């Protein structure tokens, strides 16, 4: 099996410099036709392609971004190197690295990725609101409350709720993160039935997150039905 | 500079029907160097089918490519569970290489409408001066819906976010939050709060309010 790995700073400021590493291992830069490029996709966008360079060193650019784009292969350390100058938030993106095994098959084999954030702002954890149903006019079915993960970076939470007798919820609500200057946001909601909540003394559940920059955990209060 | 259009964007099938996906080129591609890939959202590409018609090492048979000149044409007969994700078709003909914006399948289930809740934004929060106003839209379908903001009345715009999940593994239904951010002043200056949804399986228009401080 062929191999490609990827590696590079995941956060960066703007008017900077990127550079990404594809580690690859299982041919050399050898045989004809043989190449490998890099193409990025920004989160919820399409593949977009910026850079190929073909073993005899031929290299073939996207104008829209070259004069800022450079290729490079060391034959001698396996790694093929990307270096992206004056880096924007538009640049935030995943970036992959694939190779082309000869002259039809294009891209066969694909890296995995690396999501690389550009912001201008820093590594921040989140910080929790909670969200209660300000519901009423009808509660009907079940009750629904949330929590607010905001203001951090880089684009990496996970959310898991527990009630005060400490076990575990059916919330499945995850909404991917929205990007409100510089710095990422995100929803966790559940709906708990209505039941439950018009009864115990439990005057609340739980929200747990655990971002790479602080594992927070706010408490949500139910809202007092029957 | 070969343009390559995809259509449509979005295709809604039920499993086991074929699928028939376009790929359309500004100009001819020399010699039909077109390529499909194959994504599921978190992974990364995988190659489906190259030259435009042949097969990729390892790869199943209800995967056809066919077509050349400026039309292209992946499908997909006995769609299976896991062929519900995203497509992208490429020319390699030339190098600047290009892709196209890709078409998702999804799952065909029937009408669904939303459950929705409104949430005022919490005391802490506001302290910060900074507010936010939530609506949640849960389990729905079909993908769209109208989310529209109203604050004493006035519709709002360029100060809402929106973040959509993608369809249900066990629902085939979708969820979405529509996120309503204002200064804390503006948003002691007023005192109704609205989301109205708009969605194919409401008869009428469901609207959703609180009044600041009554809750
Ligand atoms: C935490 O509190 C909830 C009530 O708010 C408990 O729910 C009830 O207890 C059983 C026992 O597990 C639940 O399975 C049911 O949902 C509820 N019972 C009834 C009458 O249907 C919940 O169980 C508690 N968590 C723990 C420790 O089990």
């Amino acid at each position: 099996q062929v191999t490609l790995k990827e590696s590079g700073p995941t956060l960066v400021k703007p008017t900077q410099t990127l550079t990404l590493t594809c580690t690859f291992s299982g041919f050399s830069l050898t045989t004809t036709g043989e190449g490998v490029g890099w193409i990025r996709q920004p989160p919820g966008k399409a593949l977009e392609f910026l850079a190929f360079i073909y073993w005899n060193d031929a290299k073939r650019y996207n104008p829209s971004l070259q004069s800022r784009l450079t290729i490079t292969k060391d034959a001698s350390k396996k790694q093929v190197v990307l270096t992206l100058t004056n880096l924007d938030p538009v640049d935030t993106a995943t970036y992959y690295c694939a190779r082309t095994s000869g002259w039809d098959i294009e891209f066969e084999y694909w890296g995995q990725g690396t999501l690389v954030t550009v912001s201008s702002g820093s590594a921040s954890a989140p910080t929790l609101f909670p969200l209660v149903s300000c519901e009423n006019s009808s509660p009907s079915s079940t009750v629904a409350v949330g929590c607010l993960a905001q203001d951090f970076l880089p684009d990496s939470i996970t959310f898991s709720w527990k009630y005060k007798n400490n076990s575990d919820i059916s919330s499945t609500r995850g909404f991917p993160s929205v990007l409100r200057g510089g710095k990422y946001a995100a929803t966790s909601q559940v709906l708990l039935p209505s039941k439950d909540v018009m009864q115990g003394t439990d005057e609340h559940v739980v929200c747990k997150v655990q971002h790479p920059n602080g594992n927070k955990e706010k408490d949500v209060p139910l809202p007092v039905v029957i | 500079e070969i343009v390559l259009t995809q259509s449509p964007g979005t295709l809604s099938l039920s499993p086991g029907e074929r699928a028939t996906l376009s790929c359309r080129a500004s100009e001819t591609v020399s010699n039909d160097k077109v390529a499909w890939y194959q994504q599921k959202p978190g992974q990364a590409p995988r190659l489906l089918i190259y030259g435009a018609s042949s097969r990729a090492t390892g790869i199943p048979d209800r995967f056809s490519g066919s077509g050349s000149g400026t039309d292209f044409t992946l499908s997909i007969s006995g769609l299976e569970p896991e062929d519900f994700v995203v497509y992208y078709c490429q020319q390699y003909a030339s190098s600047p290489r290009t892709f196209g914006q890709g078409t998702k399948v999804e799952i065909k289930r029937t009408v669904a409408a939303p459950s929705v809740f409104i949430f005022p934004p919490s005391d802490e929060q506001l302290k910060s001066g900074t507010a936010s106003v939530v609506c949640l839209l849960n389990n729905f379908y079909p993908r769209e819906a109208k989310v529209q903001w109203k604050v004493d009345n006035a519709l709002q715009s360029g100060n809402s976010q929106e973040s959509v999940t993608e369809q249900d593994s066990k629902d085939s239904t979708y969820s979405l939050s529509s996120t309503l951010t204002l200064s804390k002043a503006d948003y002691e200056k007023h005192k109704v709060y609205a989301c109205e949804v708009t969605h194919q399986g409401l008869s009428s228009p469901v609207t959703k309010s609180f009044n600041r401080g009554e809750c």
